[PDB]
């Protein structure tokens, strides 16, 4: 790819800008001082197209040009063999029933169902995680 | 059976190809941390200010804060972040143990530094501040706590990734797995960073 | 399918004749028990 | 060779892939929406104690009708056991033609009893009405095996 | 006309309010002459129908007009600059920031009423050497010297190094117009000074909003720590009578309940008000000392009672 | 003011728009053809109607009329 | 030389097909599906309940409810019309046709949009779930600001449960946000580069960034306000910095919320133009920019909803939200570029877009009308601003999402729909929609602020909450047709054989059969500019395609 690097570069550079103009024109220009609200949140969103540009940066350079990228490319230049995506699958349902478990105990504050709902989505993770992994019963 | 028709290397594929393609997970664990960040970001704003309000001698009366447990436990983390890339480099290379080894002490003094940090935790509430009693101890127990359940949720990712060598043929796909959690905990670990810089060092 | 891991241990690995000769023996001895249970099958119905 | 007259365009492969006018339509079938959903229901879910795909064809036939009709059986995508019934309201003729493993299974006294009752429902000008009792009572005729 | 064009307003009555409406109906004014021109475009872009004698034939198929596009992205950008510049300076008129007011009031701001001030007076045609209390400000520090346990804590308070339940921002006076639930406070204001408003809520975010005055603030429950300048002036009040002032945040349930008056006296009637209640007066009486109807006229004290089919 | 005119209007102004709106809307002949007459000649293209029952050329038999 | 078709095509289904398939879901296109039938359920739900907040303003007494249900229910209205309807469905229509738009195969991580749809509906059942409690729910409103959410404050546990159905929902829409920019970034069709992809998943690569941004600050401050409720643990302590600790990095997800609500249906409506108006969409790339230009600053601009705090820093909020004001209206002014000189055809979705077109321009007036800080002086939490953001984002989630279902509807169940009906719905959801907002500027202006129960038959404006009621009922019965004409869509109504069932349809999404294959994809078009749907169905179009795409 490129672009996508050039995408999070136009968006660090205006989170960049947007950050810093908005500290200091907080330093002055305010009530009390430094809003450190809204500032240290967009140095951090500055943070977060950093490392998404930054990583599509590192790729973008340590790869050619993608046949799935070029323009003018035919269909036949990158048909090959993709990888796996996930057929049928009944954990997703599961992680949400132990997520929503752990909040309903986060919530009406029960702490045995917090450390329940959290030992549910440790299981339920475990059983997402490892579903095309469990080798054949040894018996 | 006549042989297969999905004649591959394993039911695992990688996630869809890295010699001129784009790791896939790579990039969704990639755009993951950066909204963890954000998390991070409301995490760190809660804290920058109550201390813009606390004036004079602002960490509280009964915060002897520690820093001679802090650093030793951030020297931990953040030799354990090499430990865990020469784990990633043992895995680019295909051999699981190389892998298991790394990350297994990895994990070892993760859980050392989530046990620090619960000693830490210990002796700064028994004899010092608690969540409902100061601003600055609440803020100092959810913006280092909730990073204490970031990372024992990285050692949860830990210990699962090593059940999953257990079992499994090492694809490519577990590489992927493996860079995938090796460079959350390297993110888990540079916001530990931050937040040391931030809590004990800058105050 | 992808069922092969490292059959050393959980930290080290034993050495690579060891590996082969403990995959081939599990490999044969699971085609053996599907083989006599298919010809048992078989014997049942032909 | 011609595509549809207008915006389509055969693809990669074979599929031909067509348009249709935002306003307009696709199947362009001249009965309502309703009776032939009625009259799927009598060719499939009251047709399946039959065993056998109950074409029908409501085509121009005009020709020997009996050999046009078994030649365009041959499309019926399982002709062995098909029993296809032909309509020609240019040319006002009924014309039930059998697959070849449809043979003897309840349909020899159902084919004529079919063409009768459908007989008595188009003189009364109702096409898809007469297509309905004609394949319940071939569906009543036809045993399964 | 001016009244329905500036999509009905309540004309102002002070000269902060009458400015910011003359800036509203500029605004509505620039808003409907962009609105018009482009219902102009959709209404008559739908004159471009599918004709019945187009072939089959497609048409102008353009796109990708980039003098257009620079020609309207650079008139909004104008818009909105000259939109912000009176922006900007209708933003300098709405506290002009006087060290010499006339009269303060002290609008703290509880649990679904209000209480009214009277922190300090003084005329500038020479009246009210008047001030405020201040007595009642007493603290929570908790500045115990031990705690729960035995040795070395001395534990100072969470906030600060005091309790959040502290009560110090909170300024009282000796004149109060308290406001209970069943008679709705009544702060009366002399006609033409100038009228600091210092706010301050003992529990929670509402809004001091006057529908007349054209201006509102947020009672933020320490707006000093919290950054909140919630101060300010009002300029004059010319229009005498009485003004309805509505509640408008979220405070909880009894919401719509938290109604007041800012009635607008003459100052020989805001003399003969304070006069007649520091020799000490209720509300209603000292109305009723000034010849004006002591309930509130503008809004009744609407029901204690829950609904219309509870039983009374 | 009056409840029963706001009752009636919010109850009602609904339902008569919405009766108006669906008597102009739903009166149009909607994109579905008309049904086929019989007397007319048969102008659509050839339609064969097979079943899909059993899911996965030598003749059978035959049977006529003419109506 | 004749086919053997069915004379119908299925019309229920076999028996036994879908709930099983319901529990192990995989594919994109059965969540989004699920996305749109269970978020349409929420919003019959907020709906009724507008209803009786609609029901409560006609008289000015206490007549039909109490005052704290409510202040319950403009809250779960609220969360269930913004978290539980909107940013639902701005994913809703991702699973439904951004992977047929790219030319992906499935959604990039195929179990965790599984998860992202469970996660949200967990979330959304476990918020609605305060009703089931006795003292309700959430009785501080959607803002939620923290002197008020504080447990001394709305001690109930619906607020509890509310908190923590936010923190589900959030995750499950960040679990969206992440699979959806992988898929745009690295799952898509050989041929087409970073430009020419359609309109709608560029705005769900934008997205799905300003997701990331937002909604785990939501999880952040919410997780801060469940600590400070259940620990009591001092961070939104009002006394100490903690009511512009709300405020600021609230509306910091707030605002950012609101543009990923907006963003993805402008790009539903960018795509119902073209096939439309039977030509390009007018200036693509400048889309292509100005989708970036408003999204960035979106970011930047968070604290326009404080100007009644005074406490935040007012000239530069208010000069960016001027300036996040320009870029929509270059976005708009290319869509009427779009319809410009065309050959208009207004067939149910586009008269949705035309709808959305009117409201969202005079819901953007009161937009540059509202964020200048002395306009906004008088207008924060009054009606002008609840009549601003029904007349917009109303205009953008419901107008553009029956445009989004009568348009992507044919080509995710296989099956037309009833355009008669579909036109009386348009047109009493417009009427009645406009019915019971534009009164509600002028509502608003003379006073009546937001989040009341009742007024005063001394204070006046008692007919504009009654026309207000006339048109909200107008629209509470304006979802019986949508619902009859769905319900009568998908096991009736007619069915479409051939791809294109819009006409001159482009975008890489059409050229495939109408239920599509599981995967998408029997033959990809040979991908050479924006419209690849539209250059493989009009082969003979393609040089004047060209040859008259640059003048203007
Ligand atoms: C204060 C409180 C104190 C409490 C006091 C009282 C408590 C009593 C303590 C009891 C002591 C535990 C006894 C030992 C259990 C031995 C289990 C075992 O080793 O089997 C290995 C087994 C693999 O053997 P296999 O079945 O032959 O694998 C081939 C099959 O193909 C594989 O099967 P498959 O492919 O057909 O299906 C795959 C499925 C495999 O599913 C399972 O086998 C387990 C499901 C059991 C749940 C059934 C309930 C159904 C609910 C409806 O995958 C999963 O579900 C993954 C889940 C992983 C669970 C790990 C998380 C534990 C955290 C809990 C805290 O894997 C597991 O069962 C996972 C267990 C992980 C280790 C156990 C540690 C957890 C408990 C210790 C607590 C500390
Ligand atoms: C302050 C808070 C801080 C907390 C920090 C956060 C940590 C909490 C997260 C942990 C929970 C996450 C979810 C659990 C993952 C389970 C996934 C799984 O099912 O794996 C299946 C995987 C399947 O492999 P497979 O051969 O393809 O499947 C065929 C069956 O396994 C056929 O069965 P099999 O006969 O082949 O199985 C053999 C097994 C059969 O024995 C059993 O069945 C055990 C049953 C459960 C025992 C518990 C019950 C007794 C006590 C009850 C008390 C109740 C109160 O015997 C073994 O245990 C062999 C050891 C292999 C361990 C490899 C697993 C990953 C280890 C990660 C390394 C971590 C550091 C350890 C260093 C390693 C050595 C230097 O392997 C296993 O069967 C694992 C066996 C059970 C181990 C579960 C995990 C133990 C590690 C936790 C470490 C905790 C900290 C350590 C501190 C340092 C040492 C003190
Ligand atoms: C872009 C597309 C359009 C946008 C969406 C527009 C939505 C507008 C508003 C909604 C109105 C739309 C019309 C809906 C009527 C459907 C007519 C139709 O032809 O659809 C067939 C159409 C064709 O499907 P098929 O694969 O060919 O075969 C369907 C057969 O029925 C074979 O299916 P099956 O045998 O495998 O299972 C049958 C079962 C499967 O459905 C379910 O079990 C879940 C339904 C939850 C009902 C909760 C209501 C409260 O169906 C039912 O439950 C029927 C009872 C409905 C109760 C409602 C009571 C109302 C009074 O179905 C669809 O494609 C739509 C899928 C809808 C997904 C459901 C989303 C629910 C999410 C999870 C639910 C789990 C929690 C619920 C609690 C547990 C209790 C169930
Ligand atoms: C904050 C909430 C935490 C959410 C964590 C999950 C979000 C990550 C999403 C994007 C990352 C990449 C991804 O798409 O994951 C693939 C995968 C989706 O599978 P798929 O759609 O079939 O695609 C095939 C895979 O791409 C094929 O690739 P793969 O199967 O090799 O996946 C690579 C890798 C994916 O690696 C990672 O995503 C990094 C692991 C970080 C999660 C650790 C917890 C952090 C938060 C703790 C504090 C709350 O999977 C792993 O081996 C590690 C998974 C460990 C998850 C542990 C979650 C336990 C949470 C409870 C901790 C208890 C402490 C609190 C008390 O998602 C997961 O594996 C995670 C399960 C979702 C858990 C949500 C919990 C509710
Ligand atoms: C779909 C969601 C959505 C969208 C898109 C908007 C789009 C805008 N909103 Fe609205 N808004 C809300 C949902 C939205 N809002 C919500 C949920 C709230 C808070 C709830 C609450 O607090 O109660 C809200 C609160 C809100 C406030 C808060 C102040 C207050 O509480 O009183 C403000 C003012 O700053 C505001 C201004 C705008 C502006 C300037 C835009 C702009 O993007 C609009 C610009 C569009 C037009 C300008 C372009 C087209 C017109 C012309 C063709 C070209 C341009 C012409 C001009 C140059 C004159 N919104
Ligand atoms: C996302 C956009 C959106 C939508 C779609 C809605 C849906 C509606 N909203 Fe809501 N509204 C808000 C954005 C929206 N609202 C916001 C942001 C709030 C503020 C929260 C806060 O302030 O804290 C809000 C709260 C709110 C208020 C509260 C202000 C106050 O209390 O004074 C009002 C004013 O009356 C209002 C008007 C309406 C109307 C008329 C609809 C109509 O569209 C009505 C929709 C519902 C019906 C159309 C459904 C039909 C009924 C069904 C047929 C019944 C049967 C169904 C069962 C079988 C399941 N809304
Ligand atoms: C919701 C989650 C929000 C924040 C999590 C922060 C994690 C970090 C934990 C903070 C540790 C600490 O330092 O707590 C010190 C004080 C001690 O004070 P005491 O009891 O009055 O002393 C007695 C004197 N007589 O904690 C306390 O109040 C007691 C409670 C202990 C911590 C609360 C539970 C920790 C884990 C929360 C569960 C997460 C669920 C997530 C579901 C999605
Ligand atoms: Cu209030
Ligand atoms: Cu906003
Ligand atoms: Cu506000």
């Amino acid at each position: 790819m490129h672009i996508e690097a050039r995408l999070f570069e136009i968006l660090t550079a205006f989170f960049a800008l947007a950050a810093v103009v908005y500290a200091v024109l907080t330093a002055m220009f305010a009530t009390g001082g430094v809003e450190w609200a809204g500032t240290t949140a967009l140095v951090l969103t500055t943070g977060l197209t950093l490392i998404t540009g930054t990583f599509f940066r590192f790729v973008a350079r340590r790869l050619d040009t993608r046949p799935e990228d070029y323009e003018d490319a035919e269909i036949s230049d990158g048909a090959g063999e993709l990888g796996f995506f996930a057929p049928h699958s009944w954990w997703p349902i599961l992680i949400s029933l132990s997520f929503s478990t752990a909040a309903v105990g986060a919530a009406l504050w029960l702490p045995w169902l917090i450390a329940a709902g959290v030992a549910f989505v440790i299981t339920s993770v475990c059983g997402l995680v490892f579903e095309y992994y469990w080798g054949p019963e040894k018996h | 059976m006549t042989s297969a028709v999905g004649t591959s290397g394993t039911a695992i594929t990688s996630r869809v190809h890295s010699l001129n393609r784009p790791n896939m997970v790579s990039v969704g664990t990639i755009v993951w941390l950066s909204s963890e960040l954000m998390f991070f970001a409301g995490l760190f704003a809660m804290y920058f200010t109550a201390r813009a309000q606390a004036g004079g001698a602002w960490p509280p009366e009964p915060t002897e804060l520690n820093l001679a447990l802090a650093v030793p436990v951030t020297l931990v983390l953040i030799a354990s972040s090499f430990t865990c890339q020469m784990g990633v480099f043992a895995a680019e290379r295909g051999d699981v143990f190389g892998l298991r080894r790394w990350y297994v002490i990895t994990f070892l003094m993760g859980l050392f530094f989530v046990l620090g940090q619960g000693y830490e935790y210990i002796h700064l509430v028994e004899h010092g501040t608690t969540i409902p009693g100061s601003a600055y101890g609440s803020v100092f127990y959810l913006a280092t706590g909730f990073h204490g359940l970031h990372v024992i949720g990285g050692l949860v990712a830990f210990v699962l990734l090593l059940a999953r060598t257990k079992m499994s043929k090492f694809t490519p796909a577990q590489a992927t797995a493996a860079i995938v959690v090796s460079y959350y905990w390297h993110f888990v670990d540079i916001v530990w960073i931050a937040l040391f810089a931030t809590i004990y060092f800058v105050r | 399918s992808g069922g092969a891991p490292g059959t050393g241990s959980f930290l080290f690995p034993d050495p690579a004749v060891e590996h082969e000769a403990l995959t081939e023996a599990a490999h044969a001895s699971e085609h053996k028990s599907l083989t006599a249970l298919k010809e048992h099958q078989d014997r049942i119905h032909g | 060779e011609l595509d549809l007259p207008y915006g389509s365009a055969l693809t990669s492969s074979g599929r031909i892939s067509a348009v249709t006018e935002p306003g307009e339509l696709s199947v362009h079938y001249p009965f309502p929406t309703m009776d032939l959903v009625v009259l799927d229901d009598a060719l499939k879910y009251g047709s399946r104690a039959a065993k056998a795909r109950f074409a029908v064809y409501i085509g121009p036939l005009g020709a020997d009708t009996a050999a046009t009709a078994r030649e365009i059986l041959a499309n019926v995508p399982t002709p062995e056991n098909a029993v296809l019934l032909a309509v020609s309201p240019d040319q006002r003729a009924i014309e039930v033609v059998y697959g070849a493993d449809v043979k003897g299974r309840g349909i020899e006294s159902a084919a004529p009893l079919g063409v009768s009752a459908a007989a008595a429902s188009f003189k009364e000008g109702n096409l898809i009405d007469g297509l309905i009792s004609a394949v319940r009572v071939m569906s009543a005729g036809v045993s399964p095996a | 006309w001016s009244d329905a064009l500036a999509l009905g307003w309540p004309t102002g009555i002070t000269p902060e309010a009458k400015l910011n409406r003359e800036l509203w109906i500029g605004s509505v004014i620039a808003s409907f002459a962009v609105g018009a021109i482009v219902w102009g475009l959709i209404f008559w872009t739908s004159a471009f129908h599918r004709k019945k004698a187009t072939d089959t034939e497609l048409p102008r198929q353009f796109g990708y007009n980039m003098p257009l596009e620079l020609t309207l992205t650079v008139i909004p950008f104008l818009i909105i600059s000259v939109l912000f510049y009176f922006t900007v300076v209708v933003q300098e008129r709405m506290m002009h920031k006087d060290p010499n007011p006339e009269v303060v009031i002290d609008v703290t701001a509880f649990q679904w009423n209000w209480k009214f001030g009277y922190q300090k007076i003084a005329f500038a045609d020479g009246s009210f050497d008047y001030d405020g209390a201040d007595p009642e400000r007493k603290e929570a520090m908790t500045s115990r010297p031990e705690g729960k346990d035995e040795h070395g804590i001395e534990k100072v308070g969470p906030i600060r190094g005091m309790t959040p339940e502290d009560r110090t921002y909170l300024n009282f006076d000796k004149i109060e117009t308290l406001g209970t639930s069943s008679e709705i406070p009544v702060l009366v204001l002399p006609a033409g000074k100038r009228i600091e408003f210092v706010l301050n809520s003992a529990d929670v975010i509402h809004g001091f909003w006057v529908p007349e005055f054209l201006f509102k603030r947020d009672v933020l429950p320490e707006p000093k720590a919290n950054n909140s300048d919630n101060v300010f002036q009002v300029s004059e009040i010319q229009q005498t009578g009485a003004f309805v002032g509505r509640c408008t945040e979220m405070c909880g349930t009894f919401h719509a309940m938290m109604n007041f008056e800012v009635r607008v006296v003459e100052p020989n009637d805001f003399k003969a008000y304070i006069d007649q209640r520091n020799a000490g007066k209720t509300n209603a009486e000292a109305l009723a000392a000034i010849n004006q109807p002591p309930l509130a006229i503008t809004t009744e004290p609407f029901e204690s009672r829950r609904g219309e089919l509870v039983p009374q | 003011m009056s409840t029963a005119l706001t009752h009636g209007l919010i109850g009602g102004v609904p339902l008569v728009l919405f009766a108006v709106l669906a008597l102009i809307f739903l009166t149009r002949k909607g994109p579905h053809p008309d049904t086929y007459k019989m007397s007319d000649p048969w102008t659509h293209a050839p339609i064969l109607w097979a079943a899909e029952e059993p899911r996965e050329v030598v003749i059978g038999g035959g049977a006529s009329g003419k109506w | 030389e004749l086919e053997a078709r069915r004379p119908f095509p299925e019309r229920m289904g076999p028996k036994g097909n879908l709930i099983y398939k319901l529990i192990t879901t995989t594919d994109h296109k059965l969540i989004g599906i699920m996305y749109c039938v269970v978020c349409f359920a929420f919003f019959l739900v907020g709906g009724l309940m507008a209803l009786f907040m609609r029901t409560e303003l006609a008289m000015p007494g206490l007549q039909f409810l109490s005052n704290e249900q409510f202040n319950q229910l403009f809250t779960m209205h609220g969360t269930v019309m913004l978290l539980f309807y909107a940013t639902p469905i701005v994913f809703g229509f991702a699973n439904l046709v951004l992977p047929l738009q790219i030319g992906a195969p499935d959604v990039a991580f195929p179990r965790l949009n599984a998860l992202s749809f469970w996660l949200f509906l967990f979330g959304a059942l476990i918020a609605i779930a305060g009703f089931i409690t006795p003292g309700g729910a959430a009785d501080f409103g959607w803002t939620a600001y923290s002197p008020l959410t504080d447990a001394i404050h709305s001690p109930g546990a619906g607020g509890d449960l509310w908190i923590m159905g936010l923190a589900v929902g959030g995750l499950g829409t960040i679990l969206g946000g992440v699979n959806m920019i992988t898929t745009v970034v690295c799952m898509r069709a050989p041929g087409m580069t970073m430009f020419r992809m359609p309109i709608f998943t560029w705005n769900i690569l934008v997205t799905s960034i300003l997701v990331l941004i937002a909604f785990p600050i939501l999880t952040a401050a919410l997780f801060g306000l469940a600590a400070d409720r259940h620990l009591g643990a001092h961070i939104y302590d009002p006394a100490n910095g903690g009511v512009l600790l709300w405020q600021h990095l609230f509306w910091f997800f707030g605002h950012p919320e609101v543009y990923i609500i907006a963003l993805p249906f402008f790009g539903i409506v960018s795509e119902i133009f073209p096939v439309f108006s039977r030509k390009p969409i007018f200036g693509y790339t400048t889309l292509i920019y100005a989708t970036l230009a408003i999204a960035a600053l979106s970011v930047a601009v968070w604290a326009h909803h404080m100007y009644a705090t005074g406490a935040v820093l007012l000239p530069f909020f208010s000069f960016m939200t001027f300036l996040i004001a320009v870029p929509t209206g270059i976005k708009f002014f290319n869509w009427i570029g779009t319809m410009w000189k065309g050959q208009l055809t207004f067939e149910t979705p586009m008269l949705f877009s035309v709808g959305f077109l009117i409201t969202f321009l005079l819901g953007g007036l009161s937009g540059v009308l509202l964020a200048s800080p002395p306009l906004d002086f008088h207008v924060t939490d009054s009606y002008f601003v609840i009549a601003h953001f029904h007349y917009v984002l109303f205009g953008t989630i419901v107008f553009a999402t029956y445009a989004g279902i009568y348009f992507w509807f044919p080509k995710m169940t296989g099956r037309l729909l009833d355009e008669r009906l579909g036109k009386l719905h348009f047109w009493l959801t417009f009427i009645g929609f406009h019915t019971t907002f534009l009164v509600q500027h002028w509502l608003g202006d003379e006073g009546m602020p937001r989040r009341y129960a009742d007024y005063l038959p001394t204070d006046g404006f008692t007919t504009l909450n009654v026309i207000s009621t006339v048109g909200a009922f107008i629209l509470g019965v304006s979802m019986l047709p949508f619902v009859w004409n769905v319900f009568k869509s998908w096991r009736y109504g007619e069915p479409v054989t051939v791809d294109d069932p819009w006409g001159y349809g482009n975008s890489l999404e059409w050229a495939t059969s109408c239920p599509p294959p599981r995967h998408n994809f029997t033959e990809l078009p040979r991908i050479r500019s924006e419209r690849p749907a539209f250059e493989l169905h009009y082969p003979h179009m393609v040089e004047r395609m060209r040859a008259e795409a640059h003048v203007g």
